[PDB]
């Protein structure tokens, strides 16, 4: 549903993230901070990363303004939050087999 | 609530003397505490005074230099002190507890008084043996 | 164990966990909330000389705190800076993210000196100092608060007024309303903000004030115009 | 401070009204307080205010003032009566205590 | 089911929180926190206010024997967890349709 | 399952925990924090007591290589996660009765 | 009311909240990503005298953070000293857990000088400033940060270039690069990073540096060999 | 990745993610523990000249930290306070929050210096260090803790002892225990809690402590009481 | 953009004169300012000069010890003060922007010129009345 | 800094082409920029670096150099181009702006 | 273990000498590094000594003042200097590793003794030629 | 520290039994080390404590003590046991390391 509306977009996203042998996962004789990373390429499949871009250049407002309206100084829960709300929206209050609102096949 | 001021001192001039004065049933709070000197066949002079919630110290223009009043919180007394101890410094000192007044009601009135005296300490000031 | 209350036909129940109750329905996070309360709601004596009596020093017990999502504008607030004799601070700086209670109409800011034996100031009765969206079980430094409980749930100007104080911490505290930065008047538990504003007024108009360098301090009168009847700050 | 002015002597006869007055700047805004001082003892507050005094004093004693001018009425003066008065205000520019010269006052019971 | 035993009630609540137009939403252009709050007032419709105020004098108990408990400086979790415990008791283990326990219709 | 291969196991576990009368709740009167402790005595009932010295040794690993790949300094969500985790796995998605894969009953 | 992307079938899918699906299938968190971008992406401009444009001085607003589990390698991020003209800093120390952006092919380093008015620098078209695993609403003296934004969903050498600047929070603010300790050419917006490094070998190849105590100061022609048609990082 | 163990009928089971099993029966967070157990209780060397051999400094990484809500009693912690040889601290001051283990039947003590390469002690088996509540991957200064690990399921007077030591960080490091201000013994992995009390006693009953202002240090001769055949804390 | 020097400083031996110089059109930046000397029938020597971006002077040697080359940047104008003036110092003072600059296109060229030139101010040095 | 050398005088009939030169060590890795003198006046910038001029000056001058000579080119010298001439450059090993003596054109137009 | 000690010093009075003391296969640790006195003709008298392990010393009286003891560790070696040397000096002056030992088995002894003992190093003190 | 007193010499006569004493207060409660020296060489350890020996001694020799006095005991005494004896202890009270005068043994070999 997300369609690109930036002056340009690349479609080539080149990542890192953090995702253990032997003595390596003992603080004391494994990698440092700087050789704790891993990488990888996606190419723009069907389009999938300016669709990408696109939704995190619409995600900001909504971000800023949850922030503005917190006091923790470091917030770390917004994906927990999702987890339960995610849940709560399917199995909050009561389910109904013969309706259209549970997420159950009988 | 009572004062109570230190006996007699006499003294040949020159010398300086320390009276004390002494609160019973109350403490000073925030009440001013003044001294008054009674010479024989006279009326009363203001000395100065202090205001021990603050520490702070007054004095009348003619003791200035002379008289260094202070007082002490933890026993709830206070004392003067005067320098340079000459004749006509005979007096009965009184200590007093001062209360600055203003009325709220209806009108608005200002006024003070001394509602708390000690008995007076006589201060007798001579070369004579 | 902690309680969660209910709101439903416009009545409080508060929900039970042994009785599990398929009614209650909670459909977001965004339904659930944190709400700060004052205790001056419930007939509390809010004047300075009344209040510092509910809240004391101890060591050995560190301090916490909780959030809010919402609470009470308060009648009145307070702002403590307190000194031992010797020039020591009393009170701890308030950390990184403590800031005073958004709405108040009137502060109480206390400036004075005391035998502060403890380490930190804790309500004597349990309740919480309340902060910007913080509740705390102690008193920071210098940082206007409101004091008051929390309950949870599923769904400008401002005056200050200025005193100072010995003997802070014990029963034998004595205390100063100021008028100017010579002028003093006594407080009493008698005098409401209103009486207290009143007579500021009456004595810059009256021209009663310090016009040395000294301090003078005026004593009250016992006859006052008592024309309320201990009414509560909504009547 | 400015001081404040006082008759040295007034005599009553036993049984008559006196009036015992004061004068001075520190009373223009202010009322004056009485004291009595019998011999060999210190001042007695007597009266203050506009209109009050400390129990203990009969009803006899009372005051007014007006303009730059204080009062003591002593009604029905009695024996007991005789003593120095003095009046004291405050003089609020230079924050002084100030007392009158008081007056001695003579009670003719004899 | 909660009746109010204090002193005396303020049946009238006047409230604040933080509950976003053109460039306001950026922290650089919006308000400063003095001006981030919003308000409301609510009445005491069937005795709510007053109900209210007793709830918070008994939760006081309960919330300090929890903080006396916890070695975190800033507790921010107390919602997240209710949310959690709501969930289990209806969820975890295993839900029976043909018994009292579990909130699903037929 | 577990099964001990320490050197040595103490069968005997004594423990200390934090799990409140008149004004005992109250910090101003309540213990200071060396007296807020309770504690109890477990015996090595069927081999319990090993059981769990094991899986500690176990657990470290991978709580090394948690820890490592975040940038909180003092985590206090891992047990708040696994209970999302736990339930997710039962009741996110779709629940179907006639299946072997939720934990339902007819 | 932060939107959450699901991604099937290689495509992007906001998924609404008004209406349940059940098709989207959370079996466990580890599905659940914060994810990194940087604004270099999208065709912003990169060159610094053009993006110091974006940012600026405020004051009364608080800072604020977040974390990420994953993000995008940059071609460039910068690194800012900002100092007062009196000597004060300007920016804030980094607070203990932050750390520089782990992956920069280019660090554009800035030294200098200016009117810092606010309290912090913060960006003002909302974008995030990008630390190691944390987004944040401000800038932090010393440490790298590239430029960015964070969406959240359901599923090495690098080269210090070195500047100085005065004037930097205002619109008149002059930029050098540094070629050597005493060594500077006059920076302009036409002149990208290989530019820039061709222009800092051809300086010490030809000799034409300074050669005693005081500091040489050189303007690039404005002739070029605009060989790049306005390409893009990824042309 | 972190297992959880469930127990039932007094046996402890680990709950695989691969196999569902809907017997586990999760009502509340209540049922959900960490527990911290001492690795002491795995039969490991407890003295200090054995032990300080399982941890090392390093630079480069990190600390992070843990909660419990429970855990073991020991019987042996340490408190480290060691020094660099021109003075410097060798540890970090511990942050706030942090206090030592709450029950502990001997404390030792340990003052010296050494050769403290890196910026913090970690322990070299991966094991973590133990304070009160919270489970850490490097030593404070001054702060009593206990040595063990943490596992995750569903469901008073002591004694200190002090030593010195120096070239704390390496291999030839050497250990005297206090017995006085200036008296000494030299310490040895043979002599046990009990065993170094009662020579501590025997000095003083016999009076052999340095009766000066310089110091004394003892040999133990090598034939001592061996009446324990390598024991168990617990037999 | 324009230069705009002081008009004729006349004085006696022994004397010191301040050379005021401002911009207009253009802020100095990073650009040089340079001060050269005309003396009658002579032809250009050069004094000194400043880099107002980073404060920094240079004199010729002739005038080291002698000339004080300044800038405030908040006005954007530049001051030479001359000491000890003599009468071999009478001359036109000139103000000038320096240009510094490299070629990079095809060839590598290095070349420096003065591209804005101030009026000129006279200075007379002379014991004369 | 090293100085450059100039012949102090040149004549060239009205309508001929006129070559001032300019020598040094400044000349050796760089170029020269040129001046134009007129009487009372600020001099003005002519030609600079290997190939250009500033707009104002008219295609009569233009120039060149090699090894330390350095030249300006005056083609068809017009009554208006009398002027004193300078040459500019920099020598690096002292950072001194260096000029040279310069030369006075006298344009043979009577 | 062996301890080396520097070869024979020769000075004449009013000279002072270091004489040096090396540990070999082992480090000196928490021992007592102790000096003794061997005078041509007499018995053994104790100069003083140290403990690395503190850096601490302790002298027999009649050194007092004239004899410092020091060591480094580094090197494993310890160093005596004697000052303003006599010829009542003249001795072969020895290094001893000393242990003060207790017995803790059975009955509780106390005793001290020297190990190891070095080769002696002859210091001689004459002003003849 | 208080000295240890020895007889400064003693004879033996080849194959006997020899006492050499130390006595003292350094000598009350604590053991003495024995030490033998051979002409030009440093002192040897030969016995210590109450009951035991350094390796490399003979088993001639052993010692005890009672009181203040300790003693050496060498049996059936060899020519190459002629040498330098001397008693060591500590005087605690100054914490000074005391030898006692030595004693000359004499083997009376010839
Ligand atoms: C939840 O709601 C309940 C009900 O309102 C609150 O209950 C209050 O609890 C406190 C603490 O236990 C009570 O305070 C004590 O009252 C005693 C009786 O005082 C009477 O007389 C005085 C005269 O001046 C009146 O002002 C007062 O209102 C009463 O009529 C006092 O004797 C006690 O003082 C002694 O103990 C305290 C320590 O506890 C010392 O600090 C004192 O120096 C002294 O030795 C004390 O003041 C209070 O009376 C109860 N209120 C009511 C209406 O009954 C809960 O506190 C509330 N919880 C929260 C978190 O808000
Ligand atoms: C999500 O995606 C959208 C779409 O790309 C981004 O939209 C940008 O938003 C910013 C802020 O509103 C826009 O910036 C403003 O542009 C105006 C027009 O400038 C044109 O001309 C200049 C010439 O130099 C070009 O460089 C430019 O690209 C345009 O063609 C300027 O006039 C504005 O400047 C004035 O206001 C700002 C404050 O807003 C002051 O600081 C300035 O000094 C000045 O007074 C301003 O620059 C930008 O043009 C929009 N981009 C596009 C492509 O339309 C969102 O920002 C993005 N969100 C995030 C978080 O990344
Ligand atoms: C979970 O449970 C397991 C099983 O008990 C524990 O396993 C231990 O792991 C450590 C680290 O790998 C092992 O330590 C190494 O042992 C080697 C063999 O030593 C033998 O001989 C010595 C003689 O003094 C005995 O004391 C010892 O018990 C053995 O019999 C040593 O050679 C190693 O030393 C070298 O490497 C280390 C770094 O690894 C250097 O620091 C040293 O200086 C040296 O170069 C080392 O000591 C240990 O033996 C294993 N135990 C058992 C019983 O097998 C896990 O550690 C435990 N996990 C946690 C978190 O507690
Ligand atoms: C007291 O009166 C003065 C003068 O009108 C005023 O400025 C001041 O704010 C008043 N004090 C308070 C607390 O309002
Ligand atoms: C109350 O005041 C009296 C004054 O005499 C003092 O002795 C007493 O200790 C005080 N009590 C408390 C609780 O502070
Ligand atoms: C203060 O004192 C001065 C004289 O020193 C006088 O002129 C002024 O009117 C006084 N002000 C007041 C308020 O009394
Ligand atoms: C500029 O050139 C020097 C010399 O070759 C080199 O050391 C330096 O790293 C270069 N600068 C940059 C930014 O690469
Ligand atoms: C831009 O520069 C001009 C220079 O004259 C200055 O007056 C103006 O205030 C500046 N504008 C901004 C937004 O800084
Ligand atoms: C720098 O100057 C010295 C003389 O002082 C000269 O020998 C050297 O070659 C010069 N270096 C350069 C790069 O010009
Ligand atoms: C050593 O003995 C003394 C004296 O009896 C005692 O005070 C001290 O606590 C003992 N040391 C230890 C570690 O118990
Ligand atoms: C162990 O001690 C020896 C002493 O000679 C030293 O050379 C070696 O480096 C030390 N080894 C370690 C691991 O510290």
């Amino acid at each position: 549903v997300i369609v690109n509306a930036q002056p340009k977009c690349n479609p080539n996203l080149h990542y890192w993230t953090t995702q253990a042998i032997g003595l390596a996962w003992i603080p004391y004789f494994g990698p440092a901070a700087e050789g704790i990373y891993t990488e990888g390429l996606m190419h723009n499949q069907d389009g999938l990363i300016c669709g990408l871009r696109q939704l995190a250049n619409e995600t900001t407002q909504a971000l800023q303004l949850f922030l503005r309206a917190t006091t923790e100084l470091r917030t770390f829960s917004i994906l927990n939050r999702k987890a339960i709300d995610f849940l709560l929206q399917r199995w909050g209050g009561t389910c109904h087999i013969l309706g259209p609102d549970c997420c159950i096949e009988p | 609530v009572q004062l109570v001021q230190s006996g007699a001192e006499v003294k040949k001039p020159g010398s300086s003397v320390k009276v004390s004065c002494k609160a019973s049933g109350a403490t000073f709070g925030s009440d001013t505490v003044t001294w008054v000197r009674q010479a024989p066949g006279q009326g009363l002079e203001w000395m100065g005074g202090i205001i021990p919630f603050f520490g702070e110290a007054n004095y009348a223009q003619r003791f200035q230099g002379r008289v260094t009043i202070t007082a002490d919180k933890s026993t709830n007394t206070a004392y003067m002190e005067l320098s340079s101890l000459r004749s006509e410094d005979t007096a009965v000192y009184f200590c007093a507890r001062q209360i600055n007044e203003m009325a709220t009601f209806g009108e608005i009135h200002y006024y003070t008084y001394m509602d708390v005296w000690g008995q007076g300490t006589l201060v007798t000031v001579s070369s004579a043996s | 164990s902690i309680p969660l209350g209910v709101i439903h036909n416009s009545t409080l129940q508060v929900s039970d966990v042994d009785k599990l109750v398929c009614r209650d329905k909670l459909s977001s996070t965004n339904q659930l909330r944190s709400v700060g309360l004052n205790l001056e709601g419930n007939g509390v004596a809010t004047d300075v000389p009344s209040v510092t009596k509910r809240w004391g020093f101890r060591s050995g017990v560190p301090p916490k705190v909780v959030n809010y999502e919402a609470g009470e504008w308060a009648e009145n607030c307070y702002n403590l800076e307190i000194k031992k004799p010797d020039g020591s601070e009393c009170l701890p700086a308030a950390p990184d993210g403590i800031r005073g209670f958004p709405r108040c109409r009137y502060v109480h800011k206390v400036s004075g000196t005391g035998p502060c034996a403890g380490d930190f100031a804790f309500h004597k009765e349990g309740a919480f100092f309340l902060y910007d969206r913080l509740a705390s079980t102690v008193i920071y430094r210098g940082t206007t608060f409101a004091e008051g409980v929390v309950a949870f749930l599923i769904l400008y100007y401002s005056t200050t007024i200025r005193y100072q104080a010995t003997g802070f911490g014990t029963n034998e505290t004595e205390y100063l309303f100021e008028v100017d930065n010579l002028t003093y008047v006594q407080l009493e538990s008698r005098f409401t903000p209103q009486f207290l504003l009143q007579l500021n007024e009456t004595i810059y108009a009256s021209g009663k004030r310090s016009n040395t360098t000294g301090k003078l301090i005026w004593k009250v009168n016992p006859e006052i115009d008592t024309t309320i009847g201990e009414w509560a700050f909504w009547e | 401070g400015s001081e404040l002015t006082q008759d040295p002597a007034v005599s009553v006869a036993l049984g008559q009204t006196v009036r015992i007055t004061c004068q001075g700047d520190s009373l223009r805004n202010y009322y004056a307080s009485w004291y009595q001082q019998k011999p060999r003892q210190a001042p007695v507050l007597v009266f203050y205010g506009k209109n009050n005094r400390p129990s203990g004093i009969p009803d006899r004693f009372s005051g007014s003032s007006s303009g730059n001018t204080a009062s003591l009425t002593i009604s029905g003066a009695q024996a007991e009566d005789e003593a120095d008065y003095y009046c004291n205000s405050r003089d609020s520019s230079s924050n002084h205590l100030v007392f009158g010269g008081g007056t001695k006052l003579t009670v003719l019971s004899q």
